């Protein structure tokens, strides 16, 4: 039946809808984290009668019967918003300011683009991220280091136990696509790039539309509690009336069939 | 021909991927989209899980 | 004859049977429909059985004319 | 397409190896480092 | 049956299902936490182990 049909339809675009804001209430404290909303759409319309004209000046009703078939969800847009920074004091991690991901090389030779900055160094010295992922650009760090800064412009810069001035020790850039929100997302919350977005250009941070970077501090999820409640609050009412619907369907079904 | 009969039919399945939860045990695994474990079944050969 | 009325369809793309928009097609039959063609095709089933009933026995009535 | 997700777990914990503040103690065992290292 | 691809069509097979049964009951032997009763005669394991 039809009824059922569309209303099963309507179900599970709510389920789903639920399931987002599930998510995004769920990873609210991770760091680095952009909200998603979904966004549903109606199918197409059959026409069983066309709207056949009268113009007899009969202020008559068009008498035209046009079912309708369901909603389908068409995309999670995710907000691409400046989060709030935290400080965390350790001298190792990156918050950026603006727009742009590091590049970082996943196991399988392709790379992968993060906004996450917590960094750690890795037995060899490479800056890899918690997890094991590297860096792309590969910034090494040497021993016995007294105290290690970053720049405002993503120059990484040591200093040793004399010589009375600092050493550089690598270039911290970063990528920027056309469309941010053309990206696919995986875990470790890594995004990667499919046809939705441009091919990313690389670039000094504060150059080209790239934004600058701060030591010390770490971009938090810019996820809004205020209106999750309100959307979860929505979906449990259109979920129940939903349920209304496929009741009332159902009970007259059962009568049609009771003779 | 007017008498039309009607019989049951089951597709492969849905390859959904299922809702999974952190149990924080070491050597618990859970594949991405399109993962299949590979085990030795009991007439010998080569089958997959999830 | 098949009927020439539109047909329902529904968005599955999982189904192979969708089309590149996804909408796979399925009978639109009115239940309602079918059912009162039962009775009525049941009504006139009986009706016509007894109609038979009558003219056979009024023609075996009057086979002993006289 | 469009993506769901599952959840948030973590990854690692990470401590936080600055300097800390001295407190005089007027034991003539006591030793604090100052800067990097450890005691074997 | 065999479709040989000729049109796009589905598998017409039928299985049924017989149900579900419990198979295991795991323990989980993780390390837990230590209270204090600051009694002399109580020991507690730190790691894999078991008293006899």
């Amino acid at each position: 039946i039809s009824s059922l049909w569309i209303a099963k339809t309507g179900l599970d675009a709510q389920q789903t809808n639920m399931d987002v804001i599930a998510n995004n209430l769920a990873n609210v404290s991770t760091n680095g984290f952009k909200r998603q909303r979904a966004v549903f759409e109606d199918l197409l319309y059959q026409t069983i009668r066309q709207p056949g004209a009268q113009s007899s000046e009969q202020t008559t009703l068009p008498s035209g019967l046009q079912i309708g078939t369901g909603v389908r969800p068409v995309a999670t847009e995710r907000l691409h918003s400046q989060g709030n920074l935290s400080q965390t004091n350790n001298s190792k991690d990156v918050a950026i300011k603006g727009q742009g991901f590091f590049q970082v090389m996943l196991p399988d030779g392709t790379s992968a683009y993060t906004r996450d900055g917590s960094f750690q160094v890795d037995q060899n010295g490479q800056l890899v991220t918690a997890g094991g992922f590297q860096v792309q650009p590969a910034i090494t760090i040497p021993a016995n280091a007294l105290s290690i800064t970053i720049g405002r412009d993503g120059v990484v810069s040591v200093t040793q136990q004399g010589q009375a001035a600092p050493v550089q020790v690598g270039q911290l850039n970063l990528t920027t696509f056309m469309n941010d929100t053309g990206l696919e997302s995986i875990g470790e919350n890594l995004y990667i790039e499919t046809q939705s977005s441009g091919a990313p250009n690389e670039s000094t941070p504060g150059l080209n539309g790239a934004g600058l970077l701060y030591q010390g501090y770490v971009e938090t999820s810019n996820v809004n509690v205020a209106e999750e409640l309100v959307n979860m609050i929505q979906v449990q009412r259109a979920y129940e009336i939903n349920s209304k619907a496929v009741s009332t369907t159902d009970q007259m079904l059962q009568k049609l069939t009771q003779l | 021909a007017t008498r039309t009969l009607v019989t049951a039919s089951t597709p492969g399945a849905d390859m959904t991927p299922g809702q999974l939860d952190y149990t924080s045990r070491p050597l618990d695994v859970a594949l991405q989209q399109d993962g299949w474990l590979v085990v030795q079944a009991a007439d010998g050969a080569e089958g997959y899980t999830r | 004859i098949e009927s020439q009325a539109p047909e329902k369809l529904v968005y599955e793309p999982g189904n192979p049977l969708a089309d590149a928009n996804g909408y796979v097609k399925m009978p639109n039959v009115d239940v309602v429909g079918e059912m009162v063609n039962t009775m009525s095709a049941s009504r006139s089933y009986q009706a016509n059985i007894e109609v038979l009933n009558t003219v056979k026995s009024m023609m075996l009535k009057t086979l002993t004319l006289g």
